């Protein structure tokens, strides 16, 4: 099969130079081209630039001299570099496999399809430094139960920047889990909540641990919740 | 106003023999595309391509598209003759579900798609003499599979090689295996190439796989015919001059309708 | 230098209906355009190569068309697992400008949420901040209204919320609201509650606790 994996920092201070790295899985190169696109918060996808297997790049003219993409077939990796970054560069960057073809019916110009994609690496450009979150228990009280269905969660509050990954019982609890997107409170920090609906009869029996990872703040937190 | 500021809007079928491509391009009819069966061996003084023309066969491409389009246009004839090549040791008449002829899996009518025979596809040494006194035009192709699996099941050879050569020329093509966006449920492609075999010269094919073999040659003489792109309908009238905006009488010494003309046409000037 | 425009921007269409999304171009493109399927937190997938040319793993109920400047996608029978948000590119010039995107709404199940509330943990209270969480689970439409009352005082400007994206298995949402107060403001009052008003709610629902 074929898969892509972007790797790089989650936060870059302004005026610095971003540097992310995508990775080839198990697919041939040859005619493939290799482009990245950055998804804004809701502004819409923006194309950046793409290199042939020979090593001939073309930028996106919106970024006048700010993009320099590279390629190295020895490690089957290729990186993109964004210089002189400013706050307008906060986005979610992807790497995708483009295939350049000339279709038979119309020869008039080239086609381009992003056959394979990667999940994304959230990148923020801001001056504020990183901070670890505080995980507080959302204890499943008697007032939090409805007709035998109880709910319990963990409040991951005050961290920077995005994102954080929350799991339950080291990933052994997925049914009924709703981890909400974080909100940016007035303190300039993020805060979300991850809950799970479980049968109320299993409260006095099952131990419920929530596990949180924050790659920027470099912290790994386990927090088991028991009601009281 | 010696310039005809507006044209007829229609193309006259006289005196020039006009052949409308309709749902077919010249190349699709040249290769023989299922919907283009009615263009075989059909002559034209001027061949009009339409913007609404597609292809409904097995996806391909042509590197030097502009050379081959002008060759067939200058000859004005799609007349080919089938020559019996010696394809011993291979399976002929390869079909695909993307090229439906007569409600059946088929292929380009003028191309023979070669696969292995009992999982053995030998090096092919094939000679064709061309004993005539006129240039032969051969149309052959190279198939690009999607996976090493597909390359193996089709040709029993991981690295195919093709070398179409004459006493004067020599062409070599290498397939390009890889995942490609599906075209009519097909992720594989074909690369089309042409070879002119002059009178007295010999055609030699050395192939080990991935060969879309030709079934015959075409007659080329670089005649008076040509090709044009237009959407104006073909009407019942008589007019010497023809432009992509319609026919034009040739009684005025100048013209500005379009810089592309054919036949006894007034000289073009700008607006 | 060269842009496009996709219409509409966001439209709801019920289960089993037939929706059409149109991408408008600045200049005629013939068939140098593509369409993609982008889901929550997942990598965008190709739907349409050129025009009406489908990719692997795409049902026949999807089908596009168009030429020149106008191209459309059409989902014959809308299914919940599709959902996603849809784009178009202009694969003809070098800028490769992408479409703005059109949100697809499932708009099928009509139900009210089961509402829960969570008091601030003593760990956070000892730190000088109180965060109350009101939970809304399994519910459509997205449009809801969660009001906070502290000793029957309508609260505003001190609360935030976020709505989960459509869980395709049940086509429902989940809403969480976090009321933030200082420690001094928390223990000074007694009654806290979140008042929920929603289409599926016959009457405004209130869950409350009475210590703080
Ligand atoms: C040139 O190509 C066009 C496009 O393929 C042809 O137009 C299409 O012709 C087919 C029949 O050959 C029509 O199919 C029918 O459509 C109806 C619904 O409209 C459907 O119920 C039938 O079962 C059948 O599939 C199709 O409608 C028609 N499309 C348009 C836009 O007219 C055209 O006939 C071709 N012309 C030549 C001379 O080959
Ligand atoms: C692949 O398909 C083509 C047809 O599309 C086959 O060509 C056919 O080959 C046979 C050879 O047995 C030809 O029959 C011969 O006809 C001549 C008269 O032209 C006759 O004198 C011979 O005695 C013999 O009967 C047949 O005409 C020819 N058809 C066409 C349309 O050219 C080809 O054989 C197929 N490939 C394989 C490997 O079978």
């Amino acid at each position: 099969q074929v898969q892509l994996q972007e790797s790089g920092p989650g936060l870059v201070k302004p005026s610095e130079t971003l540097s992310l790295t995508c990775t080839v899985s198990g697919g041939s190169l040859s005619i493939y081209y290799w482009s990245w696109v950055r998804q804004s918060p809701g502004k819409g996808l923006e194309w950046i630039g793409y290199i042939s297997n020979s090593g001939s790049p073309t930028y996106h003219p919106s970024l006048k001299s700010r993009v320099t993409i590279s390629l190295d077939t020895s490690k089957s990796q290729f990186s993109l570099k964004l210089t002189s970054v400013t706050a307008a560069d906060t986005a979610l960057y992807f790497c995708a496999r483009g295939v350049l073809e000339q279709l038979a019916p119309d020869f008039d110009s080239y086609y381009y399809g992003m056959n394979v994609w990667g999940q994304g690496t959230t990148v923020t450009v801001s001056g504020a430094s990183t901070k670890g979150p505080s995980v507080f228990p959302l204890a499943p009280s008697s007032k939090s139960t409805s007709g035998g269905t109880a709910a319990l969660g963990c409040l991951v509050k005050d961290y920077f920047p995005e994102p954080v990954t929350v799991s339950w019982n080291s990933g052994a609890l997925t049914s009924g889990v709703h981890t909400f997107p974080a909100v940016l409170q007035s303190s300039g920090l993020y805060s979300l909540s991850s809950v799970v609906t479980v049968p109320s009869s299993s409260l006095g029996t099952q131990t419920y641990i929530c596990n949180v990872n924050h790659k920027p703040s470099n912290t790994k937190v386990d927090k088991r919740v028991e009601p009281k | 106003e010696l310039v005809q500021n507006s044209s007829i809007g229609e193309i006259c079928d006289s005196p020039h023999q006009i052949l409308d491509g309709e749902n077919c391009t010249l190349i699709d009819a040249l290769l023989g595309d299922p919907q283009c069966d009615g263009f075989q061996n059909k002559k034209w003084d001027l061949f009009v391509e339409r913007s609404k023309a597609y292809s409904n066969c097995y996806p391909y491409d042509v590197p030097d598209y502009a050379s081959l389009r002008s060759l067939v246009a200058s000859s004005g004839t799609l007349e080919f003759n089938n020559e019996s090549f010696n394809w011993n040791g291979v399976t002929q008449n390869g079909t695909s579900s993307a090229c439906i002829r007569r409600s059946n899996n088929s292929f380009f009518s003028r191309l023979n798609w070669l696969t292995h025979l009992n999982f053995k596809y030998p090096a092919l040494n094939v000679t064709m003499p061309n004993n005539e006194q006129f240039d032969k035009l051969y149309i052959w192709g190279v198939h690009h599979p999607v996976t090493d699996k597909d390359q193996i099941f089709l040709y029993a050879q991981p690295s195919g090689r093709i070398t179409v050569s004459t006493k004067r020329s020599q062409q070599a093509v290498i397939p390009n295996i890889g995942f490609r966006p599906r075209i009519r449920n097909i992720p594989s492609r074909i690369s089309i190439y042409w070879t002119i075999v002059k009178p007295g010269d010999i055609l030699l094919i050395n192939s080990t796989g991935n060969l879309i073999a030709p079934r015959g040659y075409f007659k080329i003489r670089s005649g008076k015919s040509s090709i044009m792109r237009s959407d104006a309908p073909i009407g019942k009238c008589k007019s010497e001059c023809i432009t992509p905006n319609g026919s034009i009488p040739n009684d005025k010494p100048f013209q500005n309708v379009n810089r592309i003309t054919y036949g006894a046409c007034p000289r073009y000037v700008k607006q | 230098d060269i842009q496009m425009t996709q219409s509409p921007s966001s439209v709801s269409a019920s289960l089993g209906d037939r929706v059409t999304l149109t991408c408008r171009a600045s200049q005629p493109i013939r068939s140098y355009l593509n369409w993609y399927q982008h889901k929550p937190g997942l990598a965008p997938k190709l739907l349409v190569y050129a025009v009406s040319n489908l990719q692997s793993g795409v049902p026949s109920r999807f089908s596009g068309s168009g030429s020149g400047t106008d191209f459309t996608l059409t989902v014959s029978s809308l299914q919940p697992e599709d959902f996603a948000t849809y784009y178009c590119q202009q694969s003809y010039s070098t800028p490769y400008t992408f479409g703005q995107g059109t949100r697809l709404e499932i708009k099928r199940t009509v139900a009210a949420p089961s509402v829960f509330i969570f008091p601030p943990s003593d760990e956070q209270l000892k730190s000088g901040t109180a965060s109350v969480v009101c939970l809304l689970n399994n519910f459509y439409p997205r449009e809801a209204k969660v009001q906070w009352k502290v000793d029957n005082a309508l609260q505003s400007g001190n609360s935030q919320e976020s709505v989960t994206e459509q869980d395709s298995k049940d086509s429902t949402y989940s809403l969480s609201s976090t009321l933030t107060l200082s420690k001094a403001d928390y223990e000074k009052h007694k009654v806290y509650a979140c008042e929920v008003t929603h289409q599926g709610l016959s009457s405004p629902v209130t869950k409350s606790f009475n210590r703080g």
